[PDB]
Parts: structure tokens; C-alpha cells; sequence
């Protein structure tokens, strides 16, 4: 509905502005793991017990 | 003083139970016996058998494989082993040129084997609750032993000439205060030396009981193992010399714990064999009743 | 004369005894150098006693092969792994020594190849391991540096967690999906980051049914959601860190202020990662 | 492979001969016994028997009282004994006597007489000793003080500048001499069981990793049967015996029996030596045996 | 207690390591009854038979655990005391490696239970003796230092027959052995021993070498003057003058010889320190 | 003789000096070796060997 189109038309517009030229990184792109130096920041642990 | 080692055995209050004595004898051997011994005596108590000793020989007594992680005997319900290795202890906590070189300074053994009796002692504090109620020890030679029995002493001496860092210092000195007040009372720790029938292991352990009682270490025990008792011709002789032995024994340790014990006809090796010859450790040996069990321990 | 002897006291119920004879026999052959033989006689070994369910002696064999594979220098390869592959299946995922284990290997992985964190393929491997020991955490790690397997399960890790959830929120989905996101936006592995986000997502609206209307513009589709704002932050976060343009970047965050709180560590990274 | 130690007892470049296994075998007295068979053997040698061994044994051995310094021992004309006390050794030399109770102290010390003696041969003060036969302790402890060595130099290394100087020559020509086979070997100390065979073959495989020379082993407490418990416990000897004939074939493997007592005191000591020697043989020497009672 | 009869026989029988131990064991027991002087006098008396037998290691180990025991009895320092382990120290051999060791334990013991900083003067006398049996002469020269009138004795006759021993004697040769007496009697502030020492000495050196002088003498007080031991001269001088306390009298003296104020800078020094605040 | 004349005027001269007045400490004089605090400084070592 129109309760929530303020955000809808953030989300639209910048996409469409984050993707008029093709990015600098393309969706299958991927950086070879002999590459990769640390593992960025850690998130934080989920509240959720796990089993299976 | 009665022959046997009952009293403690059934004793509800002891918690850590050391087993030192000269090598050779069989301080592996013996404290498997009393392992065995105080489960089976002790059923809603659970027991924990350490060896503090860089050559661990629990995995070759019992027979099982045992590592870095504790284990519970195979058989029983309520005892389980560790063996600290220096090397992988280092490893474990390290990845959880300094650590490398660590574990391979003399004395790592101790001190390691102390931070795991520290571990025990601050899960108490945690909340967590305790893992074992009695822990029986397989520690070297007379020796290095003192050395690490000492560690509680000099970790304190230490600690006391000294930003969670204040905290730390907190939770340093009262686990080795405990530690320290837990082994100078000998309702909760007792000292069990094994020793054979031979000048340069008895001499040995009444030098290691006086070191000890001058610990305030509660020394209720005294294993007399590799007695022949004879009555070929090298087994009556041998037993000569251990009756010589044995009655000096007697006469140095009258008001102790003296708890003979027989050779038996090979090794006595897996639960199965070494229950069978802990059995003499809570009813003295008796030749009239007991001189068929000797040779059931062969093969 | 020798291999039978303890394979014979295996049978007849002494593992102890074969165990350690194998060591001793297996210690030989490194001692004549003969790494070759060592390798297959400690790894079979090994084996067997994990599929005696023996835990102990198993997985000191399994280490004292690593031990030799480090003394020997064999290289990361296919054949190297798959050794070390096989005994990870028999591995039971309550031995006390697992983590130590998955270790042992990976570091060799690492050692003797140009992977920092080790080998994709044994990654693979020793992820879904760590799970079968619940240790989901150090499992999601593995696969997120393991092979596409390890993506899809690595989403199935993710989305079977969210559904095991008794209190879902709208922030709830968030804390699942911005770890798909981040985590592969992390090591630059873009084409996860979409294939993982898009099974994610499908399932979400396939189970939840959540009221949405996917925008697409220039190749580019944003499930929009009118009750996740979080999940749609997200989204746009992932193809924002593509352009690696600035601007781009302190606009969408501008505009969600509390989710550019809610993720200020990530954020700074990513920031730091596309951004210089 | 020769069932005896003569191409020891008789060589004349070793300088080192180091004496381990586990505990209760005889660690000293194999080690007494060794040592009387080179001072015997090497006439224009003097030789020192030092144990490193916390708890001391030597004087129980031999029966003479042996302290921090040297002193000959009673019957020999060079052969000399020491057995270093971590305590006594700090206040010859509130942190000295808290040094003396760590763990680790006895292994210290043990190699700064080892340094000691290092020290000297540069010093120009020459050598008081030809070989030293050691009385270490259970296989253990005793590896950890053999990689004293290696550690005091890898930590030495991420370091009066003289006096360092002094101190990186004298322990690297310990590095250097241990690791020669000719100048030191090592001889284990076990007998017919299980637990100790085993423990043997490990700590061996540790010794060669450390380039350290094993050309000996000693299988000591046989009983070589041919009453129901000695010829029952020899069948159990004879089996563990056999797998050692199998183990080290290309080593050399010399057995000795169970003596009718306790071998103490140079003159029994000696008498039971001369098999290290000469190989035992129930046919010729089958009477020796009992020659050491009382 | 009949363990006792047991052992002795080991003894007079050739087994000296057997009697040692277990007489040690059997000491061990009457401390742990606390029975103390039962102890002193089985460890103490154990020690002198296995010394007079030439048994320089279990002795030396007994005369050890007597003083450890003597410590933890407290037992204080007096004549009875310093009578036992004085006995011990006769009967030990002047070349057991662990002699200093013996003289440091008691020497200690009499320094925990007595007033005296660095000892028991009587103790000190026996134990000075023994040191020169083994040639410490400069350990010997301390405890005589600190000991009795023989110590003083001994301690002139040691330096004298030192100085005799000299093959190339030198004029400042009398001076190195002469100035050591002043000195360290004017360290622990002996005026009596210091004169006394001084006087034995010098007229040893007067009745052997034969040096021309000619005796000055005013107010009671003598000096030897040399006519070719100038340093003798200083050092007679020096110790006159340490007894005056006067600062301007010590500055006179140094000042005409500048020399030998140079030559004993060090002690001098002190010797301000000491006689002059 | 007269060779050593300067030195004798000296020593006889401040020997006088040094006794005109009671010294402030006697001949018989000997401090307590129970009050003996310090040894002074250590003498130089004899450049000849001891024996007997
Ligand atoms: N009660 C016994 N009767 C007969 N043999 C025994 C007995 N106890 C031990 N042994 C022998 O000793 C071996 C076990 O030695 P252990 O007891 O393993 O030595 P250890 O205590 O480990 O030496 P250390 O204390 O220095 O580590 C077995 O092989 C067995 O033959
Ligand atoms: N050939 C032998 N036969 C029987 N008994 C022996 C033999 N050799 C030595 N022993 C016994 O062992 C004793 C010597 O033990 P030692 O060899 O002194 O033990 P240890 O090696 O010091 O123990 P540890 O290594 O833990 O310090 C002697 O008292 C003797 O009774
Ligand atoms: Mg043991
Ligand atoms: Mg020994
Ligand atoms: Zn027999």
C-alpha cells in the first residue's frame, strides 16, 4: 500500500541511480580466495539455539 | 594399623588423592588399583585419573587411548583419565615462535598440570559445579613430583610480591590459596607412595613421606609392591632380601597404613586384570585364601 | 608379518594392541624416509578404527598422518585432501578433539598452498563436520570459505535457523539475512553474495508470504518488502558496495539512519572494502 | 649386531654417554655399572657420573655419600660422581631460595655444570673429565632436559657484551658436540614388559629426531627361567623379548638377567657389569647369578 | 631405640653408608617427637665417629643436620652450643670440598642467636684455625679478625710467617703485611689488638731482619722509627693517630706523606670515616 | 743517620702532638665485637703464595 511509498521510492531511485553505468563490480565477479586477506568484522551471534 | 587401605577407599570427604613414589614400581599400576577401587567403592561419586607425567603410561596401564580431552574408562561409569601433553595444551588454548618454545621447557609439565587443577577449582567458583569428586594421581619419580607439589606454594609466594587486570590478579591468588588449603588438610588430600622391596626405593620414600608431612601433606599410606613371598632358587632368595626389607618397613612405619601386596605371574594390565589385583589394596593379601589369585593374572 | 599380526589382534577385540603397533611399524617407514608407505598405512588405519567407532586411536592416526604430511612436505593437491576428505566422514561429531582435528588439516591446507584460511574444497568437507556437531558458528566460517556446496549450505544453515524461530520479528529475518550479505561481501565473493541472497529471499516469500513488489531497473531486482525495511537495506547494500561509489554509499545510509547504527560495525568495514 | 657395549666401553672419542628410560628399571645402576666398565677399560681416563635426577641415587648405589662437589669414587682411580642439588647449588653460588623449589630448577642447573665444564676446555684450564655417563631420570623429564640445548640457544638467539659472547660459544659447542654421534650417544635403560618396551621404542624415535646417537639397549630384570611364577613370568619376558630381537636388529642388543638381590657397592656392581662386556651365557656364566646375593 | 645397637654395629662392622642413614632416620624421628636434644646429641656425636673414621661425606652431612636441627629448636648461642659443633670441627679434613659450607652453617647459626653481627668470637677462633689447615689464609684472617686474643695470635704469626716466606722481600714488602693488622683492627675499632698485634710484629721484624732504627717515645706512646721502612713509619703513626680522633692530626700526617696516602687511599678513607664523623 | 732526619723530625714531632691530651680513645680500648657493625675496606691481595 502507500504506507510505506516514502521508502519504496528511496529503494527505486537509488537503485536506478546505482546502476545507470555498470558498476565497477560486476555480479560474477569473485574474488579468488587466494586472495582474500582477513574476514571483515564480526557479526553479532543470533539470540536462537541451534539443532538438527 | 590396619593392612589395607579401606578407610580411605570408602572415605567420602578426600577429593584429590596423589600417587608418588621412586619409578619403576608402578605408580601407573597402583593408582589404576585405587582408581578402580574408589568407583566401585564410591557409586554416586565420579572420579578423575590425571597423570601430571610427560611420559604418560595411563594409556598403556589401562590399555585404551587417551588424549588432551578427558575419557571415562572403559567399564566404568564414574572414572575417567587425562594425560596432559605440554605440546598440544599449548596448541588448543593458543589457536583459541613463543607457544612452540613453550612446550618444550623443562617444567611445562608442572605448570600445565597445575593450570588444569586451577581449572577445576574455578569452575567450583563459576558456578559451574564440579566434574569429579576425587582425583587420583600418577605423578614421576620422587623428585619432579615435590617439585610440582610446591608449585601451589611458589605460585603464591610469587603472586603476592605483584585494566581487568586487577581482576585477574584476584582470580589468581584465591584459586591458589585454595588449592594451597586444600592439600594441607588431610581430609581432602591424602599422599599414597608406592615402593618395592628393595634399599634404594624404601630409603627413598622415607626421605619423600618426611618432605611431605613438612608440606603438611597427609601421608596415610604405604604400598610394599614385587613381594615375592616366597615360603626356584633365586625367588626364595629374592624374597630373602624383601623380608629383610619388610620388617624394617614395619618397624619405620608402625603407626601407618601397610598394605602389602604380591608379584604376580606377568603384568597386570586392562580393568579387567587390575581390579582383580586391586581387590588385596582393601583386604590384605592373605596366602591361606588368596594363593591361587596370584597366578590368575597370567596370560 | 607384520600388518596381519595387529590387524589380527583388531579382530580378535585388542584395538589398544593394533593401534599403537601400526604407530610403531608406521614410524619405521618414516624413519627409512619412506613417506609414501607411512601415508597409506597410518590413513587406513586410522579409518578402520573410526569406523570401529574407536574415537581415541582414530584420531591420533589421523594426526600423526598430518604430522607426517607436514615432515614430508606433501603439497595441497587432490589426492592429499582426499585422504584427509575420507577420514572426515568417519569422524564422529562428538569427539572431544573435532575442532582439533578440523584444525590440524586445514592448517596443513594452508601451509603448503597460496588459500590464507586453506583449501575451498576442504573446506567443504569440514564445515558440514562442525555442524554435525551443532557447532553451527564455526561450521558457517568453513563453508562461507568452501566451494558453491558450501553456499547452498550454508543458506540452508542460515534458513533453517530462521525458521526454528518461536518469536519472529521484523528485525528477526535481518539478523540471517545481513550475514549472507556481509560475510561474502567480506571476501569480495559477489557472486555468492547474489546466488545466496536470491535462495535466501525466494524461501522467505515462499513460506511467509510477506506483502511485496520486486523493482527491477537496469538489470537489477530489489525485493522490496513493506514490512521489512531492514531486508530491504540490506539488499541495497550489497549492490551499493558493486558501484564502490561513495556517494551511493552516504546516501543509503542517509536514509536509514537506524539501520546505518544497527550495522555501523559492517558498514565501517565495508566502507574500508569498496570504498578505499 | 654384537649382543655387548665393548665398541662403547672401549671408545676412546666419546666424551658424552647419557643413561635414560623409564622409571624403576636402573637408571643407576646400568649407569654405575657403565661407568666402572670405561674407567676399567679406558685406564688414562678419568670419568665423572653425574645425575641430573632430582632424586638422587647414586649415593644409594654405590653406598658412599656423594654431594655438590665431585668426589672419586671409593675403589676407582678415575671415575669421579656428583649429583647436583638445585638448593645447595643457589646459595653456593627471596628470589635465590624461591629459585631452588621451581619446577625445572634441577634440569637448569644440571646444564650449567654442563656449561661449566665447557667453560673450562676454552678457558685453557683443560678437562676434568674424559666421559660422563648420566643417571637421568624417567624418559619424560629427562628429553625435556636434553632440549635445554636447543631452547637456551633458539631463545639466547632473539636477544658485558663479552660475557654473552662467552655464554653462545660455550652452549653451542654443546649443540654441536651432542649431536655427534662419536662424542655422545645414548644408552636406554628397560626391561621385559610391555609398558616399558613400548615406552622405549618412543622415547628412541624422540633421541634420533634429535640427532642424538642410539647404539645401545640394555634389556635389564630377566629371568631366563629355562618356581611356577619365574618360569610363568619368563614366558612373558621371552615374548616381549623376542619382538626386541625385531625392533632393533641393527642395534645393539644386550640382555642381562635377574640377579638374587640387590647389586650395590663396586665390588657387586663390577661383578655384574663385566656382562655389558661380554654377553651372558647360561652355559658358562650360569652361576654368577646367585654370586650376588647377600 | 634396639634399631640403634643395629647400626653402630654396621659401623664398627664397614658399612658406613648403612649407619649413616639410618641413624639420620632415626634422628629425624626425635625431631618429629620433638625431642630435641635427643636429636643434638645422637646427630652431633654420629658425626665426630664418622669423621674420626675418614668419612669426610656423611659426617659433613650429620655436622649439617645438627645445625639444622639446632635452628629449629632455636637452640641460642652459649657455651654448650659452640662446645658441640667446635668438637665436630676439629675432626673434619682441611680438604673436604665442602668446608667454607660446615664454617658458613654454624657461623650463621652463631650470628641468629647471639648479639654479634658476624658471629661467636670463641667459635670464630676454632673455625679460623681450620680454614688455614685447608690454606684460606685470607678466609682464615677474618674470622680471627672477629675472634679472641689467640685469634690475634694466630692471625700475627699467620701474616709474619707469610711475610718471612717471601723470597724477594722490598722495602714496601713489611708494609703490605705490617698495614693489614693496623687497618682491619681500626675497622671493627680494637685499639688493644691493634697495639698488641702491632708490637708482637714489629719486634719479630726487629729480631730477624735487623733494620737500623732507634725508639721514639713521648707521653707513654712508642714509635719505631725505620730508617728504611718509611711505610712501617705511616702505619705506626696511622693507628696513634686514629686513637686521637683529632681531624687536623690526621690531615698532618697524610700531608707529609703524600705518597703513602696514596698508597692507602682507600683504607685511609674509611679511617676518616670511622675516627673523624 | 742523618739521611732520614727529615721524616724522624716529623714523626717524633707529631707523636707530641697526638699525646699532649689523653687520645679520645684509650690503649685499652676495644669496642665490643657485639657493636662491630661493618669490616671497613677490603686490603689488596698479597702478591705471595701461603703454605705450612
Ligand atoms: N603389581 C605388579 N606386579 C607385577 N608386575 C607389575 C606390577 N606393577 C607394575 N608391574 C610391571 O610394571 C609395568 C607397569 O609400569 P608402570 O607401572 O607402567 O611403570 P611407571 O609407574 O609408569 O614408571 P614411572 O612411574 O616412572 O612413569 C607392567 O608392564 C608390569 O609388568
Ligand atoms: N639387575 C637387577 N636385578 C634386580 N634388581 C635390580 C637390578 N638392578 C637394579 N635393581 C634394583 O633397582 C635399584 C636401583 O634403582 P635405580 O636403578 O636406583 O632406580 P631409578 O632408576 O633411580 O628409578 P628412577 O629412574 O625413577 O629415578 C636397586 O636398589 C636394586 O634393588
Ligand atoms: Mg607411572
Ligand atoms: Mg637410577
Ligand atoms: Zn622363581
Amino acid at each position: 500500500t502507500s504506507a510505506s511509498g516514502p521508502e519504496h521510492e528511496f529503494v527505486s531511485k537509488f537503485l536506478t541511480l546505482a546502476t545507470l553505468t555498470e558498476p565497477k563490480l560486476p555480479k560474477s565477479y569473485t574474488k579468488p580466495l587466494k586472495d582474500v586477506t582477513n574476514l571483515g568484522v564480526p557479526l553479532p551471534t543470533l539470540k536462537y539455539k541451534y539443532k538438527q | 594399623v590396619e593392612p589395607n587401605l579401606h578407610s580411605l577407599i570408602t572415605s567420602t570427604t578426600h577429593k584429590w588423592i596423589f600417587v608418588g613414589g621412586k619409578g619403576g614400581v608402578g605408580k601407573t599400576t597402583s593408582s589404576c588399583s585405587i582408581a578402580i577401587q574408589m568407583a566401585l567403592s564410591q557409586p554416586n561419586k565420579q572420579f578423575l585419573l590425571i597423570s601430571t607425567v610427560p611420559a604418560h603410561n595411563l594409556s598403556d596401564a589401562f590399555g585404551e587411548k587417551f588424549g588432551k580431552d578427558a575419557r571415562k574408562v572403559t567399564g566404568m561409569n564414574n572414572l575417567s583419565c587425562m594425560e596432559i601433553d605440554p605440546s598440544a595444551a599449548l596448541k588448543d588454548m593458543n589457536d583459541m615462535a613463543l607457544a612452540d618454545l613453550t612446550g618444550s621447557i623443562p617444567g611445562i609439565d608442572e605448570a600445565l598440570s597445575f593450570m588444569e587443577v586451577m581449572k577445576h577449582i574455578k569452575r567450583q567458583e563459576q558456578g559451574e559445579g564440579e566434574t569429579f569428586d576425587t582425583v587420583i594421581f600418577d605423578t614421576a619419580p620422587t623428585g619432579h613430583t615435590l617439585r610440582f607439589l610446591q608449585l601451589p606454594n611458589t605460585l603464591s609466594k610469587l603472586l603476592e610480591k605483584f585494566v581487568d587486570i586487577s581482576g585477574k590478579l584476584n582470580e589468581l591468588k584465591a584459586n591458589v590459596e585454595t588449592i594451597r588449603q586444600q592439600f594441607t588438610d588431610p581430609d581432602l588430600t591424602t599422599f599414597v607412595c608406592v615402593c618395592i622391596s628393595e634399599f634404594l626405593s624404601l630409603y627413598e620414600t622415607e626421605r619423600l613421606i618426611q618432605e611431605l608431612i613438612s608440606y603438611d601433606m597427609d601421608v596415610n599410606s604405604i604400598i610394599v609392591n614385587q613381594l615375592l613371598f616366597a615360603e626356584c632358587k633365586r625367588c626364595q632368595a629374592r624374597w630373602k632380601m624383601q623380608k629383610k626389607y619388610l620388617d624394617q618397613i614395619d618397624e619405620l612405619y608402625e603407626d601407618f597404613h601397610v598394605v602389602k601386596m604380591p608379584l604376580c605371574a606377568g603384568e597386570i594390565r586392562g580393568l579387567n586384570n587390575l581390579t582383580k589385583f586391586s581387590q588385596f589394596l582393601n583386604k590384605e593379601y592373605n596366602p591361606i585364601t588368596d594363593g591361587k589369585v596370584i597366578y590368575e593374572l597370567e596370560d | 608379518k607384520t600388518l596381519q599380526r595387529f590387524e589380527n589382534k583388531i579382530k580378535a577385540g585388542d584395538y589398544y594392541e593394533a593401534h599403537q603397533t601400526l604407530r610403531t611399524i608406521a614410524n619405521r617407514y618414516v624413519r627409512s624416509k619412506s613417506y609414501e608407505h607411512a601415508i597409506e598405512l597410518i590413513s587406513q588405519g586410522a579409518l578402520s578404527f573410526l569406523k570401529a567407532k574407536q574415537g581415541g586411536s582414530g584420531t591420533d592416526l589421523i594426526f600423526y598422518l598430518l604430522e607426517v604430511y607436514d615432515l614430508a612436505e606433501v603439497k595441497v593437491d587432490d589426492i592429499s585432501v582426499a585422504r584427509l576428505v575420507r577420514l572426515i566422514a568417519e569422524l564422529d561429531p562428538s569427539e572431544p578433539n573435532l575442532k582439533d582435528v578440523i584444525t590440524g588439516m586445514n592448517n596443513w591446507s594452508i601451509k603448503f598452498s597460496e588459500y590464507k584460511f586453506g583449501d575451498p574444497y576442504l573446506h567443504n568437507t569440514i564445515g558440514s563436520k562442525l555442524l554435525e556437531g551443532d557447532f553451527v558458528y564455526e561450521a558457517e566460517r568453513y563453508f562461507m570459505l568452501g566451494t558453491h556446496d558450501s553456499m547452498i549450505k550454508y543458506v540452508d544453515l542460515l534458513w533453517d535457523w530462521l525458521c526454528q524461530v518461536d518469536d519472529i520479528e521484523d528485525s528477526t529475518v535481518a539478523e540471517f539475512f545481513s550475514r549472507l550479505v556481509f560475510n561474502y561481501l567480506f571476501i569480495s565473493n559477489i557472486s555468492f553474495a547474489h546466488e545466496s541472497k536470491d535462495i535466501f529471499l525466494e524461501r522467505f516469500i515462499e513460506k511467509f508470504h510477506p506483502k511485496y513488489e520486486k523493482i527491477d531497473k537496469n538489470g537489477y531486482e530489489i525485493v522490496f518488502f513493506e514490512d521489512y525495511s531492514d531486508l530491504n537495506f540490506l539488499q541495497l547494500l550489497l549492490i551499493t558496495c558493486q558501484t564502490a561509489d561513495a556517494s551511493y554509499f552516504l546516501n543509503l545510509k542517509n536514509h536509514y539512519l537506524d539501520f546505518s547504527q544497527a550495522y555501523k560495525s559492517e558498514l565501517e568495514f565495508l566502507g574500508q572494502e569498496y570504498f578505499n
